[PDB]
């Protein structure tokens, strides 16, 4: 159990971890399954216990890179996977290898996901954060105080489409 | 609705599992699985610009000072609520417990907590500075002084604003409790997201199920046709399931493009109205609620935007 | 100054288009697309679909009519699949392509032919006026928005009182530096003296919340007086 074996039962063979699970199955019933026809729990021949099956991990490997103009150093995500399973870094997102923590918030650069943004900033190397989403600001509000702007700026904006 | 689930299939894994001689197979067909996981990544990639395009429109999180004079405008309910862990709104709290292989979902860039500070920032944008920060720099205004402005955009001068700033305050706080009433009662209100969300789980739930047809083949099972025939005849088998499969990725992603496409159209318009609507005051008829626009309040959701839009 | 706000801010689209590409990736995203499934389509042509050979000519010299039928007719399948997956592709693409070519028709009757009172239509700011510009595949517009710059805290009032009568302001909002109250257009501060010509009259004082005192010059008595 706990370890992804490639497992052949009475007649329906996989691949996954057999965990001790909890589901009660009829004294009939041989193995179950899950809303769209895929097998999760199988009742061992041998002994009547019910096994869960769940897929061995998997996912896609993400490499995080600034320009190779820039530098050629990289990150790895190893997308919705323990860390375990692999200065590294478990995120929402996956297991980030080869980004440094870091607690300040930035404007985000690279996305990674569930909030996590990638940067090369400074003695430079790869930087993983909570995004930030703007300077915090509290407007001087109250019910007799208005703010009249005295002078003016001019801004031309390029819009492309 | 603003953005779909970011969903991402690999098709090795899908059209032949862990699968040696399915792989081989597989290869002949080209770049067909490249260009579906192409296809999908700028699916995914799109939704994150769709919802960065509606709610990221405001350059600083501003936030309502502690003391809440608004005139008599009462806002407790659409204003975060630090009680709650996620600083949500009680009409956002409301919104968000009304909707309920291969196959991976990658998380939204932006978490809902993110959303929620970009909504709690447009409303105190809104409320204590008027349409000034959609413009320029905040500039602080009364927020029934603010009002005296809406009514002069819609042809009614501020005195009737002014003589009437009670009443006025009483039916738009009677108005906000309508809709926190409706909100907790029915769920027939945002059949928009939960349609989204029962689409896109029909899409996956009936690509899942696809792994189950023969295809024409002798058995839907791959290691059983290996285990049963000898190659020069598991190859026609497996042939056959490799098409079948392939096919029902090609309708499942062109049809995730669609719904995509309609997804994004939906999602500029939530922009156009958050920008239109919310950061300013608008003279297009109907554009934003039946009647004279007065001003809209965001609010986030799952999947999708909510405004409320305030009308004389 | 406008005018020479105006030339700088030209000056400065310049100075990013000339330095940073960045700016053109909407016109370069198109461009890779279409590229890229125009490379996905011909490296398609090299695929063996499960026929002996990826080329026609070598299935056709090198096989009876019997077996060529079926080797040609996997390549037909693959490659009739290959171009299906791609129109269908350009379709969508190309629905949005339409899209945005329908805005930037918008854009320019509204934005470039008007003065766009729709708010982040025609770029950030308040509107003044839009250039539009040819690009490879698209087009750019310039859009001059007039943007307010230095702000002044002051003290504000719905209305004021004078004789029992409530003046609101006709165009315009009541500020005060401290001392003196003033009636300014509120979007630039020009302080002007609260008169009858500045303000109209409503009601009674007991009403509106908020309401001050102070004086409205009325101009017509000094000139009875003289
Ligand atoms: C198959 O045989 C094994 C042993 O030959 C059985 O295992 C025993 O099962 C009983 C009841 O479940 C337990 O009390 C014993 O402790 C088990 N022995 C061992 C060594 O584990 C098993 O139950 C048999 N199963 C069937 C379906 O006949
Ligand atoms: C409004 O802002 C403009 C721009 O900052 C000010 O014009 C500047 O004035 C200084 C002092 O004379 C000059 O050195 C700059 O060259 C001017 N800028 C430009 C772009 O010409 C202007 O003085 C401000 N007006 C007020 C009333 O404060
Ligand atoms: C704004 O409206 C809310 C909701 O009606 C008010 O909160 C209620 O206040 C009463 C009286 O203090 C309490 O009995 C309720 O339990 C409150 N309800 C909730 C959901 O908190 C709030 O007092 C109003 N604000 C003002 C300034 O009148
Ligand atoms: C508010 O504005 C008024 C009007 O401009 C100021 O009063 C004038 O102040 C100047 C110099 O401070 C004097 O030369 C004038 O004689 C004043 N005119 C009147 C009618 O009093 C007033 O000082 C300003 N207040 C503040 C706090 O700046
Ligand atoms: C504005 O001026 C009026 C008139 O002087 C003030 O009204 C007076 O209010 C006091 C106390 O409320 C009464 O004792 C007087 O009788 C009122 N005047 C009259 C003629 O009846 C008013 O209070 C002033 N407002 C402010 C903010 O100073
Ligand atoms: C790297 O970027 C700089 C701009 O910062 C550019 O001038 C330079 O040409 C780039 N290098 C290459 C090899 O393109
Ligand atoms: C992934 O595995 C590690 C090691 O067992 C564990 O600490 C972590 O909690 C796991 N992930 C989650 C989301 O629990
Ligand atoms: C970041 O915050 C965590 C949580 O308190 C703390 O343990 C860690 O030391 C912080 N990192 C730095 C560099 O201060
Ligand atoms: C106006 O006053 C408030 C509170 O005193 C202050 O926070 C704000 O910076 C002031 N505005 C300006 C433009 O200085
Ligand atoms: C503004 O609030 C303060 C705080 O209580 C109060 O003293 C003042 O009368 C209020 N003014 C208006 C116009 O609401």
């Amino acid at each position: 159990k706990n370890k992804c074996v490639n497992f052949n039962f009475n007649g329906l063979t996989g691949t996954g971890v057999l965990t001790e699970s909890n589901k009660k199955f009829l004294p009939f019933q041989q193995f179950g399954r899950d809303i769209a026809d895929t097998t999760d729990a199988v009742r061992d021949p041998q002994t009547l216990e019910i096994l869960d099956i769940t897929p061995c991990s998997f996912g896609g490997v993400s490499v995080i890179t600034p320009g190779t103009n820039t530098s050629n150093q990289v990150a790895v995500l190893y997308q919705d996977v323990n860390c375990t399973e692999v200065n590294v870094f478990q995120t929402r997102a996956g297991c980030l290898i080869g980004a440094e923590h870091v607690n300040n918030s930035y404007e985000c650069d690279i996305p990674i996901g569930a909030g996590i943004c990638a940067s090369y900033q400074t003695s430079q190397s790869i930087i993983a954060y909570t995004m930030s989403l703007g300077a915090e600001n509290s407007v001087a509000y109250s019910n007799n105080s208005i703010a009249i702007p005295t002078n003016f700026t001019i801004s031309v904006t390029t819009e492309i489409l | 609705p603003v953005s779909m689930t970011k969903t991402s299939v690999d098709c090795t894994m899908y059209i032949c599992g862990d699968s040696t001689e399915c792989s081989n197979l597989l290869l002949q067909y080209g770049s067909f699985c490249t260009q579906l996981n192409r296809a999908l990544t700028g699916i995914a990639v799109e939704q994150d610009k769709n919802t960065q395009e509606v709610f990221a429109q405001v350059k600083q999180i501003y936030k309502t000072p502690p003391i809440k004079d608004f005139g008599g405008f009462n806002f407790s309910q659409i204003l975060p609520d630090p009680s709650k862990p996620s600083k949500r709104s009680f009409i956002e709290d409301l919104l968000f417990n009304k909707v309920t292989n291969g196959l991976t979902v990658l998380p939204p860039l932006l978490t809902d907590e993110m959303i929620a500070q970009y909504t709690s920032a447009l409303l105190a944008g809104t409320i204590t500075s008027g349409w000034t920060f959609g413009a320029g720099a905040a500039l602080q205004i009364p927020f029934a002084m603010q009002m005296a402005y809406r009514f002069n955009g819609i042809g009614v001068t501020q005195n009737v604003l002014y003589e009437n700033q009670k009443l006025i305050a009483n039916q738009f706080n009677s108005a906000i409790g309508k809709i926190q009433d409706s909100l907790s009662s029915t769920a027939s209100a945002l059949g928009k997201l939960q349609d989204v969300v029962n689409q896109n789980a029909q899409a996956l739930n009936t690509l899942v199920k696809q792994l189950s047809s023969n295809f024409g083949a002798i058995s839907s099972v791959l290691n059983d046709i290996l285990s049963r025939l000898d190659p020069p005849e598991a190859e026609v088998q497996i042939d056959r399931l490799i098409t079948g499969r392939l096919q029902s990725l090609q309708t499942y992603v062109t049809q995730q493009l669609i719904r995509a496409a309609e997804i994004r159209a939906s999602a500029n318009l939530a922009a156009t109205k958050m920008s239109e609507c919310v950061l300013g005051q608008s003279k297009r008829v109907d554009f934003c609620g039946k009647g004279y626009h007065l001003m809209s309040f965001p609010q986030s959701a799952p999947h999708g935007v909510v405004f409320l839009h305030v009308t004389y | 100054l406008i005018a020479n706000q105006f030339n700088s801010a030209i000056g400065k689209i310049q100075d990013s288009l000339s330095s940073t590409a960045s700016a053109l990736g909407k016109l370069q995203d198109v461009v890779n697309q279409n590229a890229q499934a125009l490379n996905t389509l011909v490296k398609q042509l090299s695929s063996n679909f499960g026929a002996i050979s990826s080329v026609l000519n070598d299935i056709l010299s090198r096989l009876d009519p019997p077996e060529a039928e079926v080797q040609i007719d996997r390549l037909i399948t693959g490659r009739l699949q290959s171009l299906q997956t791609y129109v269908t592709q350009q379709l969508i693409r190309a629905a949005e392509i339409r899209a945005s070519a329908n805005l930037a028709a918008t854009k320019m009757s509204e934005c470039v032919l008007g003065q766009s009172k729709r708010v982040d239509f025609c770029g950030k700011g308040y509107h003044l006026m839009s250039f539009p510009q040819s690009a490879p595949h698209g087009v750019v517009f310039l859009h001059v928005t007039y943007v307010p710059a230095q702000e002044k805290n002051f003290t504000t009032a719905p209305a004021i009182c004078h004789d029992g009568k409530a003046h609101f302001p006709r165009e315009g909002v009541f500020v005060s530096n401290g001392t003196h109250w003033f009636v300014t257009q509120r979007n630039f501060y020009e302080p002007q003296i609260i008169t009858t010509d500045n303000t109209f009259v409503s009601g009674n004082c007991d009403v509106v919340i908020g309401i001050v005192n102070n004086t409205v010059y009325d101009p017509l008595q000094p000139e009875l007086d003289s």
